[PDB]
């Protein structure tokens, strides 16, 4: 291959995506079996016959968790927030480093997947101590997350190098999103790394016989909340800078897109205590502070709601948008690249309301650790983030390989996307319903059939969802592999440009946008927000450490 | 052209969604309080 | 057109944001109110109370389950609860109405959940830490405790009991 020699960035991107979607498939198969579990049907003896290695429901849950929420998304971000800024700047990433970051993800993945497959790490994706997994679960996951640190370096390098060539000019939109993304992410990952270097890693090698559970989960949710925004913003980058092109219109305001991403650099990390509303040893006033800051982090998403909506109305009207709702029928509902994220954005609407509920401190106690929590983030990570990812196959995958899309394939995906969406909406009502009826999550509830009899009617939805989504998932696997198995190649659409969306600009832009490009300053603001929100609390925990020995309960 | 009437429609749906959820959850808390 | 549209949108966007904030400040208001009323009790105690998880049921308040309940004021009763791998001590917990029960909960093994169905009592239990919550049940009858944090193969099965008297 020639394409691969002057743009070797295309090949490296695909190896990130393939490994990312493969981890989606292997991780997702446990979903339907879990959806029925909450419909009070026990599907697992069937699964034990299919997959002999699966030992328990919770080893299935750890795999579902880690391979989707941790491996799939992190390999999607690494694919998008490196390649996209590289395609706008038309510059090559330091290649030696890009492959060193891919192999790290792959060596890091293999080394950690064995202890999971060998049931030596039935601990779930949050791996709260004192539940001690095998040492190779921790070492492997370390190398897996530390991979993003080389990606950060690469995008910051691309940025440094662009600045060098155009002195005094404003950072281009996509790069700006990419740059404030990986900076935020670096601030975020510090809580995980410190948990890893201080406790988890020495623990599983035996160096230390104990770990404090309170510092271990305080540092976790340091990284534990921004990493959900490390999932989202890759889809947000694609909805801002690519969707308005796919809908037949423009992005209505560039400075609004920059301000949305700026607030996410500010209010991303210092909100962890919303996850620890029901934990001991944390001053109630510290939480009321982190409750308010989380409501503030709702603002970035509230702005996006209007900025995109006006862009879609702008698109629909240009295609011939009629009265108040006439623009809706005028969109290109024939293109899976358009249908996928929009639907997700609809389902995102109940998703955010559920979210703002959980942030309200005292109201958390109502829903905490019930089925409601999964009902919330499935409308978030499993709907909008994954649907965007699925749709994005229909443009990005042509641009990487040079293989085109047939009319059979274009239609097959539309169904997949309509089902997946229709399957996630049915489930949502199911878990929100049962969560308000006290059904705990993280539990093999089918194996205790007489425990939740008042949840008769939502259990119907859960059963229904698992069937529809199993169908949706299979069709996807089928549709994907056909694209990746054809010997059809046009090396010219492998060289066609990415369909970025053009931006409406005004006079009031200049002075604003110019202020937000003061990156080094805002990064320092973001860091002092962390020291102010976490430093006081962490210091008090560090003086009074209380390690407890390791346990294995699977 | 004119007023983003349709966008105002979408954010309002979102305003009602947050209110039915939040105020709804504010009910069960006191009824469990 | 286009330049007419850019201006019109950033106009309705300044308002939208002013509305969202004011609506958020209402949300900040109503939370503040619930922190002022009786209902604010279920929020865990702020102060660190360290314990050894390996001595817990040999020496100290949690050792004898016949000793878990202890009246400590006029209308006050302290219940020392113990959430272990797949079970709760004491089983059952017996308590009176109109009385303000102050739970003090801990684990000898792993992190367990403590969720009392039909109440706001929803607190995590961490080995090496006492979790202190307050509640005055107004309703009488049969209370069922549920473990809502993965704690082992028999997690789905770890139910507890609070027994409240008329
Ligand atoms: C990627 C997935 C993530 C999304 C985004 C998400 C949302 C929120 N969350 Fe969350 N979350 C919490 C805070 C929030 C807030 C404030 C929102 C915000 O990030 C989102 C606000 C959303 C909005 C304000 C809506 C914007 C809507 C838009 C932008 C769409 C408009 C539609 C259009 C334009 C369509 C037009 C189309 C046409 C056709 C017209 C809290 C506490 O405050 C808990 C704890 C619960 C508990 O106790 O366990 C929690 C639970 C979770 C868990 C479970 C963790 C566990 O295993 O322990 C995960 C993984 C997760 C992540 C995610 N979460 N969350
Ligand atoms: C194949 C379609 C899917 C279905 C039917 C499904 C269903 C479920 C259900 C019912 C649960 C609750 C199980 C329990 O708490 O015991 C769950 C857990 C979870 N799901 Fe999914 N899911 C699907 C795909 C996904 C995807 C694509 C993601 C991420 C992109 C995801 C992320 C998660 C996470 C993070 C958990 C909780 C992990 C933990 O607490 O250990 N799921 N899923
Ligand atoms: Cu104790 Cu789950
Ligand atoms: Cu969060
Ligand atoms: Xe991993
Ligand atoms: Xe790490
Ligand atoms: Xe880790
Ligand atoms: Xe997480």
């Amino acid at each position: 291959s020639r394409v691969y020699e002057a743009y070797p960035e295309k090949k490296a991107t695909l190896y990130f995506l393939v490994l990312g979607f493969l981890a989606l498939i292997v991780g997702s198969l446990f979903g339907p079996f879990q959806a029925l579990n909450y419909g009070n049907v026990d599907a697992y003896p069937l699964l034990k016959r299919l997959l002999p290695f699966v030992q328990s429901y919770y080893q299935g849950l750890t795999l579902h968790g880690v391979l989707n929420a941790i491996v799939f998304t992190q390999l999607f971000a690494q694919a998008i927030m490196v390649y996209l800024p590289a395609r706008e700047l038309n510059m090559r990433p330091n290649m030696g480093l890009m492959w060193l970051s891919w192999w790290m993800a792959f060596i890091g993945l293999v080394v950690a997947a064995l202890p999971l497959l060998a049931n030596e790490a039935t601990v779930l994706y949050t791996f709260y101590p004192p539940l001690k997994g095998h040492w190779a679960f921790y070492l492997g996951a370390s190398v897996f997350v530390l991979s993003t640190w080389v990606s950060i370096y690469i995008v910051l390098d691309l940025w440094r190098r662009w600045k060098a060539a155009n002195p005094g000019k404003v950072t281009p939109l996509v790069t700006y999103m990419a740059v404030v993304f990986w900076l935020m992410w670096f601030l975020a990952s510090l809580g995980l790394v410190l948990e890893a270097v201080l406790f988890l890693l020495p623990w599983s090698f035996g160096l230390v016989e104990g770990v404090d559970p309170l510092v271990a989960r305080t540092l976790f949710w340091w990284t534990g909340h921004p990493i959900v925004y490390f999932w989202l913003l890759p889809a947000y980058a694609i909805i801002y800078t690519i969707l308005p092109k796919q809908a037949g219109g423009k992005l209505v305001s560039d400075p609004m897109a920059r301000l949305a991403f700026l607030l996410f650099l500010l209010l991303s990390t210092p909100v962890g205590f919303h996850h620890q509303f029901a934990d001991p040893g944390i001053d109630p006033t510290w939480k009321m502070i982190h409750s308010v800051l989380t409501l503030f982090v709702a603002v970035p998403s509230l702005m996006t709601a209007f900025t995109v909506a006006a862009s879609l109305e702008f698109a629909g009207r240009l295609r011939g948008g009629r009265g108040l709702f006439g623009w809706i029928r005028a969109l290109p509902w024939d293109n899976p690249a358009f249908v996928a994220p929009v639907l997700g954005l609809l389902g995102f609407i109940p998703g955010g309301a559920g979210g703002i509920v959980n942030a309200s401190f005292t109201l958390d106690y109502v829903v905490h650790n019930t089925a409601w929590v999964p009902g919330h983030f499935h409308l978030q990570v499993a709907s909008l983030v994954t649907l965007t990812a699925m749709g994005s196959l229909y443009w990005l995958l042509p641009n990487l390989t040079g293989k085109p899309i047939s009319d059979a394939q274009r239609r097959l995906g539309l169904a997949v996307v309509w089902l997946w969406f229709l399957g996630m909406m049915i489930m949502a009502v199911g878990l929100h319903w049962a969560g308000l009826l006290n059904v705990p999550r993280r539990a093999y509830i089918a194996q205790v059939p007489d425990a939740y009899p008042h949840a008769a009617v939502p259990m119907v939805f859960n059963v229904l969802a698992g069937i529809v989504l199993l169908v949706a998932l299979l069709l996807f696997i089928y549709g994907l592999f056909s694209v990746l198995l054809s010997r059809e190649r046009k090396p010219e659409l492998a060289e066609a440009p990415l369909p970025f969306a053009e931006v409406i600009s005004g006079p009031e832009d200049r002075r604003l946008v110019l202020a937000m490009d003061r990156i080094g300053f805002w990064f320092a603001v973001a860091a002092i927000l962390v020291v102010l929100a976490y430093g006081p609390t962490l210091v008090q925990l560090f003086g009074h450490l209380n390690p407890v020995p390791g346990w294995r309960l699977w | 052209e004119e007023k983003p009437k349709g966008a105002l429609a979408v954010i309002l749906v979102l305003t009602l969604t947050i209110l039915v959820f939040w105020l709804g959850v504010y009910a069960v808390f006191f009824a469990r309080g | 057109d286009e330049h007419k549209a850019h201006k019109a949108i950033l106009a309705y966007e300044k308002g939208w944001l002013a509305f969202s904030l004011a609506m958020l400040f209402v949300f900040i208001a109503l939370i503040a109110y619930t922190l002022a009323t009786h209902t604010a009790g279920v929020i865990p105690a702020g102060k660190l109370e360290r314990v050894d998880p390996t001595t817990v049921r040999q020496e100290g308040p949690w050792a004898d389950p016949a000793q878990a309940v202890v009246q400590t004021g006029p209308n006050q009763y302290t219940v020392y609860v113990l959430a272990f791998a797949f079970g709760y001590q004491p089983n059952p917990i017996e308590v009176p109405q109109g009385a303000e029960i102050v739970f003090k909960i801990t684990s000898p093994d792993v992190i367990h959940g403590f969720h009392v169905e039909g109440t706001n009592i929803n607190v995590e239990v961490l080995p090496g830490e006492v979790s202190t919550v307050r509640y005055t049940f107004k309703r009488p009858g049969e209370y069922r405790i549920i473990c809502n944090q993965y704690c082992g193969l028999g997690h789905q099965n770890m139910f507890g009991t609070i027994v409240v008297k008329e």
